Protein backbone atom coordinates (compact mmCIF):
# COMPACT_ATOMS: atom_id res chain seq x y z
CA UNK A 1 0.00 0.00 0.00
CA UNK A 2 1.40 3.52 -1.06
CA UNK A 3 1.41 5.62 2.05
CA UNK A 4 0.16 9.33 1.33
CA UNK A 5 1.27 11.75 3.62
CA UNK A 6 0.12 15.03 4.37
CA UNK A 7 2.58 16.37 7.26
CA UNK A 8 0.38 19.05 8.63
CA UNK A 9 -3.43 18.26 9.52
CA UNK A 10 -4.01 22.18 10.25
CA UNK A 11 -2.67 25.31 8.14
CA UNK A 12 -2.84 28.99 9.11
CA UNK A 13 -3.47 31.23 6.49
CA UNK A 14 -4.57 34.49 5.99
CA UNK A 15 -7.95 35.57 3.12
CA UNK A 16 -5.58 37.20 0.25
CA UNK A 17 -2.58 35.19 1.16
CA UNK A 18 -0.35 32.64 -0.74
CA UNK A 19 -0.40 29.26 0.96
CA UNK A 20 1.17 25.55 -0.36
CA UNK A 21 0.10 21.95 1.24
CA UNK A 22 2.45 19.37 0.60
CA UNK A 23 1.65 15.27 0.01
CA UNK A 24 4.86 12.38 -0.04
CA UNK A 25 3.31 9.50 -1.49
CA UNK A 26 5.68 7.01 -0.21
CA UNK A 27 6.53 5.60 -3.61
CA UNK A 28 7.08 6.85 -6.93
CA UNK A 29 3.36 7.25 -8.21
CA UNK A 30 4.92 9.43 -10.90
CA UNK A 31 1.91 11.69 -12.01
CA UNK A 32 -1.33 9.63 -10.57
CA UNK A 33 -2.52 11.84 -8.30
CA UNK A 34 -5.86 13.86 -7.29
CA UNK A 35 -6.34 16.55 -5.57
CA UNK A 36 -9.52 17.08 -3.46
CA UNK A 37 -11.33 19.82 -1.60
CA UNK A 38 -14.22 18.99 1.09
CA UNK A 39 -16.07 21.28 3.18
CA UNK A 40 -18.39 20.09 6.29
CA UNK A 41 -21.24 17.53 5.90
CA UNK A 42 -20.66 17.50 1.85
CA UNK A 43 -18.79 15.28 -0.25
CA UNK A 44 -15.23 15.69 -1.71
CA UNK A 45 -14.86 17.72 -4.69
CA UNK A 46 -12.10 16.83 -7.37
CA UNK A 47 -9.97 19.80 -8.04
CA UNK A 48 -6.64 18.45 -9.43
CA UNK A 49 -6.56 15.40 -11.96
CA UNK A 50 -2.74 13.57 -12.47
CA UNK A 51 -0.87 15.79 -10.31
CA UNK A 52 -1.51 19.12 -12.01
CA UNK A 53 -4.41 19.48 -13.66
CA UNK A 54 -7.23 21.36 -12.64
CA UNK A 55 -10.65 20.09 -12.86
CA UNK A 56 -13.23 21.94 -15.06
CA UNK A 57 -14.85 24.88 -13.45
CA UNK A 58 -12.04 25.10 -11.19
CA UNK A 59 -10.96 28.74 -10.38
CA UNK A 60 -7.47 29.67 -11.39
CA UNK A 61 -6.52 30.42 -8.11
CA UNK A 62 -6.26 26.48 -7.33
CA UNK A 63 -2.56 25.12 -8.56
CA UNK A 64 -0.68 21.90 -8.00
CA UNK A 65 3.05 20.68 -9.00
CA UNK A 66 5.24 17.84 -8.48
CA UNK A 67 5.70 14.48 -10.01
CA UNK A 68 7.26 10.98 -8.53
CA UNK A 69 7.05 11.39 -4.79
CA UNK A 70 6.82 15.22 -3.73
CA UNK A 71 3.17 17.02 -4.72
CA UNK A 72 2.00 20.46 -4.09
CA UNK A 73 -1.19 22.08 -4.02
CA UNK A 74 -1.20 25.83 -4.14
CA UNK A 75 -3.61 28.75 -3.84
CA UNK A 76 -2.23 32.06 -4.69
CA UNK A 77 -4.25 33.90 -2.92
CA UNK A 78 -6.80 32.52 -0.32
CA UNK A 79 -10.65 33.71 -0.31
CA UNK A 80 -12.81 32.98 2.13
CA UNK A 81 -14.51 29.47 0.90
CA UNK A 82 -10.90 28.30 0.57
CA UNK A 83 -10.73 27.83 4.54
CA UNK A 84 -11.76 23.80 3.96
CA UNK A 85 -9.95 20.43 4.37
CA UNK A 86 -7.88 19.14 0.96
CA UNK A 87 -6.87 15.70 0.36
CA UNK A 88 -4.46 14.19 -1.11
CA UNK A 89 -4.81 10.50 -3.25
CA UNK A 90 -2.91 8.33 -5.63
CA UNK A 91 -4.60 6.46 -8.10
CA UNK A 92 -1.31 4.94 -9.87
CA UNK A 93 -1.36 1.55 -8.71
CA UNK A 94 -4.26 -0.24 -6.38
CA UNK A 95 -5.66 0.21 -3.47
CA UNK A 96 -6.19 4.03 -4.19
CA UNK A 97 -4.63 5.65 -0.74
CA UNK A 98 -5.36 9.34 -0.06
CA UNK A 99 -3.64 11.47 2.33
CA UNK A 100 -4.81 12.01 5.88
CA UNK A 101 -6.16 15.73 4.80
CA UNK A 102 -5.10 19.41 5.28
CA UNK A 103 -7.70 21.96 7.00
CA UNK A 104 -6.66 25.72 6.18
CA UNK A 105 -7.80 27.75 8.90
CA UNK A 106 -7.86 31.66 9.62
CA UNK A 107 -4.83 32.88 11.81
CA UNK A 108 -5.65 35.22 14.56
CA UNK A 109 -4.58 37.36 17.55
CA UNK A 110 -3.94 34.96 20.13
CA UNK A 111 -6.89 34.43 22.70
CA UNK A 112 -6.83 33.04 25.95
CA UNK A 113 -9.63 30.67 26.77
CA UNK A 114 -12.76 31.45 28.95
CA UNK A 115 -13.06 28.45 31.22
CA UNK A 116 -16.11 27.82 33.17
CA UNK A 117 -16.85 24.77 35.38
CA UNK A 118 -19.82 23.19 36.58
CA UNK A 119 -20.48 21.26 39.29
CA UNK A 120 -23.22 17.79 38.80
CA UNK A 121 -27.05 19.27 38.65
CA UNK A 122 -29.03 17.81 41.89
CA UNK A 123 -31.23 16.42 38.81
CA UNK A 124 -28.41 14.50 37.35
CA UNK A 125 -27.88 13.50 40.98
CA UNK A 126 -31.61 12.02 41.65
CA UNK A 127 -30.89 9.35 38.44
CA UNK A 128 -27.26 8.13 39.94
CA UNK A 129 -25.48 10.81 37.80
CA UNK A 130 -22.19 12.89 37.90
CA UNK A 131 -21.43 15.07 35.38
CA UNK A 132 -19.18 17.82 35.77
CA UNK A 133 -18.93 20.07 32.85
CA UNK A 134 -15.76 22.26 31.20
CA UNK A 135 -16.52 24.87 29.09
CA UNK A 136 -13.34 26.59 26.72
CA UNK A 137 -14.31 28.65 25.03
CA UNK A 138 -13.22 31.55 22.16
CA UNK A 139 -9.53 30.63 21.87
CA UNK A 140 -6.71 30.76 19.79
CA UNK A 141 -4.65 29.32 18.57
CA UNK A 142 -6.55 25.72 18.23
CA UNK A 143 -3.67 23.75 20.77
CA UNK A 144 -4.49 23.25 24.30
CA UNK A 145 -4.28 20.65 26.60
CA UNK A 146 -7.16 19.77 29.54
CA UNK A 147 -6.15 18.13 32.18
CA UNK A 148 -9.00 16.91 34.97
CA UNK A 149 -7.41 16.63 38.28
CA UNK A 150 -9.49 15.03 41.47
CA UNK A 151 -8.61 15.32 44.91
CA UNK A 152 -4.99 16.50 42.92
CA UNK A 153 -4.39 13.44 40.79
CA UNK A 154 -5.28 13.51 37.37
CA UNK A 155 -8.21 11.51 35.94
CA UNK A 156 -8.32 10.10 32.36
CA UNK A 157 -11.01 7.41 32.43
CA UNK A 158 -14.47 8.90 31.69
CA UNK A 159 -13.84 12.16 30.09
CA UNK A 160 -15.49 12.94 26.90
CA UNK A 161 -14.41 16.20 24.92
CA UNK A 162 -16.42 18.10 22.19
CA UNK A 163 -15.12 21.11 19.64
CA UNK A 164 -16.30 23.20 17.18
CA UNK A 165 -14.24 23.94 14.05
CA UNK A 166 -12.84 27.49 13.69
CA UNK A 167 -15.86 29.88 14.16
CA UNK A 168 -16.26 31.65 10.88
CA UNK A 169 -16.99 34.74 11.99
CA UNK A 170 -14.60 35.60 15.24
CA UNK A 171 -11.93 32.91 13.30
CA UNK A 172 -11.65 31.66 17.26
CA UNK A 173 -12.11 27.92 18.91
CA UNK A 174 -13.99 26.45 21.59
CA UNK A 175 -14.43 23.13 23.19
CA UNK A 176 -16.25 21.04 25.94
CA UNK A 177 -14.66 18.95 28.10
CA UNK A 178 -17.03 16.41 30.37
CA UNK A 179 -15.94 14.49 32.93
CA UNK A 180 -18.56 11.99 33.67
CA UNK A 181 -18.94 9.13 36.88
CA UNK A 182 -21.20 7.93 39.27
CA UNK A 183 -23.39 9.62 41.78
CA UNK A 184 -21.19 7.11 44.13
CA UNK A 185 -18.14 7.90 42.73
CA UNK A 186 -18.70 11.16 42.66
CA UNK A 187 -19.31 11.69 46.36
CA UNK A 188 -16.35 9.80 47.02
CA UNK A 189 -14.16 12.81 46.25
CA UNK A 190 -14.18 16.42 47.22
CA UNK A 191 -12.24 18.51 44.75
CA UNK A 192 -12.44 18.98 40.87
CA UNK A 193 -10.36 20.48 38.91
CA UNK A 194 -10.78 21.62 35.11
CA UNK A 195 -7.05 22.73 34.09
CA UNK A 196 -6.43 24.21 30.91
CA UNK A 197 -2.88 24.40 29.19
CA UNK A 198 -2.64 27.19 26.22
CA UNK A 199 0.06 29.64 25.23
CA UNK A 200 -1.97 32.89 25.52
CA UNK A 201 -0.49 32.20 29.89
CA UNK A 202 2.57 30.28 31.88
CA UNK A 203 0.67 29.07 34.02
CA UNK A 204 -2.53 27.17 32.71
CA UNK A 205 -5.71 28.19 33.21
CA UNK A 206 -7.60 26.46 36.35
CA UNK A 207 -11.32 26.16 37.18
CA UNK A 208 -12.33 24.19 40.23
CA UNK A 209 -14.65 23.48 42.83
CA UNK A 210 -15.23 21.59 46.55
CA UNK A 211 -18.65 19.48 46.85
CA UNK A 212 -20.71 20.89 49.06
CA UNK A 213 -18.39 24.13 49.54
CA UNK A 214 -19.68 27.33 47.61
CA UNK B 1 -25.62 16.95 -15.92
CA UNK B 2 -23.87 14.19 -14.60
CA UNK B 3 -25.56 12.89 -11.04
CA UNK B 4 -25.22 10.28 -8.09
CA UNK B 5 -27.96 9.62 -5.89
CA UNK B 6 -27.31 8.38 -3.01
CA UNK B 7 -29.42 6.70 -0.45
CA UNK B 8 -30.96 8.37 3.11
CA UNK B 9 -28.85 7.36 6.17
CA UNK B 10 -29.92 4.31 8.34
CA UNK B 11 -28.95 2.85 11.73
CA UNK B 12 -28.52 -1.23 11.29
CA UNK B 13 -27.45 -3.34 14.94
CA UNK B 14 -24.27 -3.89 16.13
CA UNK B 15 -24.77 -7.45 14.08
CA UNK B 16 -26.30 -7.43 10.71
CA UNK B 17 -25.33 -5.74 7.18
CA UNK B 18 -26.63 -3.23 5.09
CA UNK B 19 -27.42 -2.51 1.16
CA UNK B 20 -26.88 0.53 0.25
CA UNK B 21 -27.43 2.38 -3.03
CA UNK B 22 -26.55 5.11 -5.71
CA UNK B 23 -28.24 6.01 -8.74
CA UNK B 24 -26.42 7.36 -11.33
CA UNK B 25 -27.89 9.78 -14.21
CA UNK B 26 -27.16 11.99 -16.74
CA UNK B 27 -24.93 10.03 -18.37
CA UNK B 28 -24.67 6.04 -20.00
CA UNK B 29 -24.66 4.32 -16.78
CA UNK B 30 -22.50 1.22 -18.47
CA UNK B 31 -19.84 3.10 -20.03
CA UNK B 32 -17.92 3.82 -16.83
CA UNK B 33 -16.76 1.87 -13.36
CA UNK B 34 -18.88 3.15 -9.89
CA UNK B 35 -16.40 3.33 -6.82
CA UNK B 36 -17.16 3.46 -3.10
CA UNK B 37 -15.11 4.71 -0.60
CA UNK B 38 -15.59 5.25 3.20
CA UNK B 39 -14.89 8.01 5.40
CA UNK B 40 -14.54 7.73 9.30
CA UNK B 41 -13.90 10.65 11.53
CA UNK B 42 -10.19 9.24 12.79
CA UNK B 43 -8.84 7.27 9.35
CA UNK B 44 -10.03 10.33 7.05
CA UNK B 45 -10.71 8.77 3.65
CA UNK B 46 -10.33 4.95 2.33
CA UNK B 47 -11.21 3.57 -1.13
CA UNK B 48 -13.19 0.40 -0.97
CA UNK B 49 -13.48 -0.69 -4.68
CA UNK B 50 -15.09 -0.54 -8.13
CA UNK B 51 -17.63 -2.45 -10.14
CA UNK B 52 -18.27 -2.30 -14.05
CA UNK B 53 -22.00 -2.46 -14.82
CA UNK B 54 -20.73 -3.73 -18.11
CA UNK B 55 -19.76 -6.66 -16.62
CA UNK B 56 -15.92 -6.83 -15.39
CA UNK B 57 -17.18 -7.39 -12.29
CA UNK B 58 -15.19 -5.91 -9.32
CA UNK B 59 -11.89 -5.44 -7.60
CA UNK B 60 -11.96 -4.92 -3.88
CA UNK B 61 -9.43 -3.46 -1.70
CA UNK B 62 -7.60 -5.22 0.53
CA UNK B 63 -8.85 -4.46 3.87
CA UNK B 64 -12.68 -4.16 2.67
CA UNK B 65 -11.75 -8.16 2.37
CA UNK B 66 -15.44 -9.87 2.76
CA UNK B 67 -16.88 -7.04 4.87
CA UNK B 68 -17.37 -5.09 1.62
CA UNK B 69 -18.74 -7.08 -1.73
CA UNK B 70 -20.46 -4.58 -4.13
CA UNK B 71 -22.68 -5.44 -6.46
CA UNK B 72 -24.98 -3.19 -9.09
CA UNK B 73 -28.00 -3.55 -11.15
CA UNK B 74 -28.45 -2.26 -14.89
CA UNK B 75 -31.69 -1.39 -16.03
CA UNK B 76 -32.02 1.22 -13.68
CA UNK B 77 -28.27 2.24 -13.66
CA UNK B 78 -28.22 2.04 -9.94
CA UNK B 79 -25.24 0.72 -7.58
CA UNK B 80 -25.38 -1.24 -4.08
CA UNK B 81 -22.60 -1.62 -1.13
CA UNK B 82 -23.78 -4.39 0.80
CA UNK B 83 -22.01 -4.01 4.11
CA UNK B 84 -21.58 -7.17 5.64
CA UNK B 85 -20.41 -7.72 9.49
CA UNK B 86 -21.03 -4.17 10.53
CA UNK B 87 -20.25 -3.03 14.20
CA UNK B 88 -17.34 -0.53 13.31
CA UNK B 89 -18.51 0.51 10.01
CA UNK B 90 -19.78 3.43 11.22
CA UNK B 91 -19.53 6.24 9.04
CA UNK B 92 -20.34 7.63 5.88
CA UNK B 93 -19.66 5.98 2.56
CA UNK B 94 -19.40 7.72 -0.77
CA UNK B 95 -20.44 6.52 -4.34
CA UNK B 96 -17.73 7.90 -6.86
CA UNK B 97 -17.20 8.15 -10.38
CA UNK B 98 -14.25 9.45 -12.84
CA UNK B 99 -14.43 11.93 -14.95
CA UNK B 100 -12.46 11.78 -18.43
CA UNK B 101 -11.19 8.06 -19.54
CA UNK B 102 -7.91 7.95 -18.48
CA UNK B 103 -7.85 9.48 -14.89
CA UNK B 104 -8.63 7.37 -12.00
CA UNK B 105 -9.74 10.47 -10.13
CA UNK B 106 -13.18 11.04 -8.84
CA UNK B 107 -15.09 13.48 -10.78
CA UNK B 108 -18.25 12.89 -9.60
CA UNK B 109 -19.39 11.89 -5.99
CA UNK B 110 -22.87 11.14 -4.33
CA UNK B 111 -23.63 13.35 -1.43
CA UNK B 112 -22.45 10.28 0.87
CA UNK B 113 -24.79 7.92 2.78
CA UNK B 114 -24.07 8.11 6.98
CA UNK B 115 -24.64 4.75 9.17
CA UNK B 116 -24.08 4.18 12.60
CA UNK B 117 -24.30 0.71 13.82
CA UNK B 118 -25.68 1.04 17.59
CA UNK B 119 -27.97 -1.69 19.35
CA UNK B 120 -30.00 1.22 21.39
CA UNK B 121 -33.24 1.75 20.88
CA UNK B 122 -35.06 5.54 20.45
CA UNK B 123 -34.43 7.18 23.65
CA UNK B 124 -35.35 10.29 25.21
CA UNK B 125 -32.61 12.70 26.47
CA UNK B 126 -32.46 14.22 30.16
CA UNK B 127 -31.47 17.51 30.26
CA UNK B 128 -29.74 19.64 33.07
CA UNK B 129 -29.14 22.50 33.96
CA UNK B 130 -25.59 23.87 34.35
CA UNK B 131 -25.16 26.79 36.64
CA UNK B 132 -22.34 28.66 38.10
CA UNK B 133 -21.53 27.22 42.51
CA UNK B 134 -23.92 28.66 44.63
CA UNK B 135 -26.27 30.44 42.10
CA UNK B 136 -24.27 34.00 42.51
CA UNK B 137 -23.08 34.60 38.70
CA UNK B 138 -19.53 34.73 38.38
CA UNK B 139 -17.22 37.41 39.44
CA UNK B 140 -16.53 39.01 36.54
CA UNK B 141 -18.81 41.47 34.11
CA UNK B 142 -19.70 38.23 32.25
CA UNK B 143 -21.66 35.10 33.36
CA UNK B 144 -21.40 31.48 31.39
CA UNK B 145 -24.22 29.04 31.87
CA UNK B 146 -25.15 25.85 30.52
CA UNK B 147 -27.27 22.79 29.36
CA UNK B 148 -26.11 19.14 29.09
CA UNK B 149 -28.05 16.96 27.11
CA UNK B 150 -27.14 12.92 27.49
CA UNK B 151 -28.55 9.60 26.96
CA UNK B 152 -30.58 9.79 23.77
CA UNK B 153 -30.83 8.45 20.35
CA UNK B 154 -30.60 8.39 17.85
CA UNK B 155 -29.31 11.52 16.45
CA UNK B 156 -30.43 14.22 16.11
CA UNK B 157 -31.30 17.13 19.01
CA UNK B 158 -31.61 20.39 18.36
CA UNK B 159 -31.01 23.10 21.14
CA UNK B 160 -31.59 26.86 21.54
CA UNK B 161 -31.60 29.72 24.39
CA UNK B 162 -34.26 31.54 25.10
CA UNK B 163 -36.56 29.94 22.55
CA UNK B 164 -33.67 31.02 19.84
CA UNK B 165 -33.78 34.57 21.21
CA UNK B 166 -30.72 34.35 22.70
CA UNK B 167 -28.17 33.46 20.14
CA UNK B 168 -24.91 35.38 21.21
CA UNK B 169 -22.40 33.83 22.72
CA UNK B 170 -23.63 30.63 22.54
CA UNK B 171 -21.41 27.22 21.61
CA UNK B 172 -23.76 24.50 21.55
CA UNK B 173 -21.49 21.73 20.73
CA UNK B 174 -21.28 18.36 18.59
CA UNK B 175 -23.12 15.02 20.24
CA UNK B 176 -20.73 12.39 21.16
CA UNK B 177 -21.47 8.89 21.08
CA UNK B 178 -21.40 6.52 24.43
CA UNK B 179 -24.53 4.49 24.22
CA UNK B 180 -26.66 7.50 24.34
CA UNK B 181 -25.54 10.37 22.68
CA UNK B 182 -24.31 12.87 25.24
CA UNK B 183 -23.93 16.74 24.34
CA UNK B 184 -23.47 20.20 26.06
CA UNK B 185 -24.31 24.01 25.02
CA UNK B 186 -22.90 26.90 26.46
CA UNK B 187 -24.16 30.58 26.73
CA UNK B 188 -22.79 33.75 28.03
CA UNK B 189 -24.47 37.05 28.92
CA UNK B 190 -23.58 40.11 31.30
CA UNK B 191 -23.67 39.08 34.78
CA UNK B 192 -26.26 41.52 36.22
CA UNK B 193 -28.72 40.10 33.85
CA UNK B 194 -28.61 37.19 35.77
CA UNK B 195 -31.01 35.32 37.31
CA UNK B 196 -32.41 38.77 36.75
CA UNK B 197 -33.58 37.90 33.10
CA UNK B 198 -34.19 34.45 32.78
CA UNK B 199 -32.24 31.76 30.79
CA UNK B 200 -33.80 28.16 29.74
CA UNK B 201 -32.31 25.96 27.28
CA UNK B 202 -34.85 24.23 24.77
CA UNK B 203 -33.91 21.02 23.88
CA UNK B 204 -35.78 19.07 20.63
CA UNK B 205 -35.71 15.07 20.20
CA UNK B 206 -37.41 14.60 17.05
CA UNK B 207 -37.47 10.75 16.93
CA UNK B 208 -38.91 10.80 20.65
CA UNK B 209 -41.21 13.70 20.04
CA UNK B 210 -40.03 15.02 23.51
CA UNK B 211 -38.96 18.36 23.95
CA UNK B 212 -36.99 19.86 27.44
CA UNK B 213 -37.16 23.49 28.30
CA UNK B 214 -35.51 23.50 31.39
CA UNK B 215 -34.95 26.99 33.57
CA UNK B 216 -31.59 27.83 34.47
CA UNK B 217 -31.53 28.61 38.52
CA UNK B 218 -29.11 29.80 41.01
CA UNK B 219 -28.23 26.49 43.03
CA UNK B 220 -26.08 25.59 46.47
Amino acid sequence: DIVMTQSHKFMSTSVGDRVSITCKASQDVNTALAWYQQIPGQSPKLLIYSASNRYTGVPDRFTASGSGTDFTFTISSVQAEDLALYYCQQHYTTPWTFGGGTKLEIKRADAAPTVSIFPPSSEQLTSGGASVVCFLNNFYPKDINVKWAIDGAERAGGVLNSFTGQDSKDSTYSMSSTLTLTKDEYERHASYTCEATHKTSTAPIVKSFNRGAA
Amino acid sequence: AVHLQGTELVKPGASAGVKLSCKASGYTFTNYDMNWVRQRPEQGLEWIGWIFPGDGSTRYNEKFKGKATLTTDKSSSTAYQLNRLTSEDSAVYFCARRGFHGSYSFAYWGQGTLVTVSGAKTTAPSVYPLAPAAGAAGAGSSVTLGCLVKGYFPEPVTLTWNSGSLSSGVHTFPAVLADLYTLSSSVTVTSSTWPAESITCNVAHPASSTKVDKKIEPRG
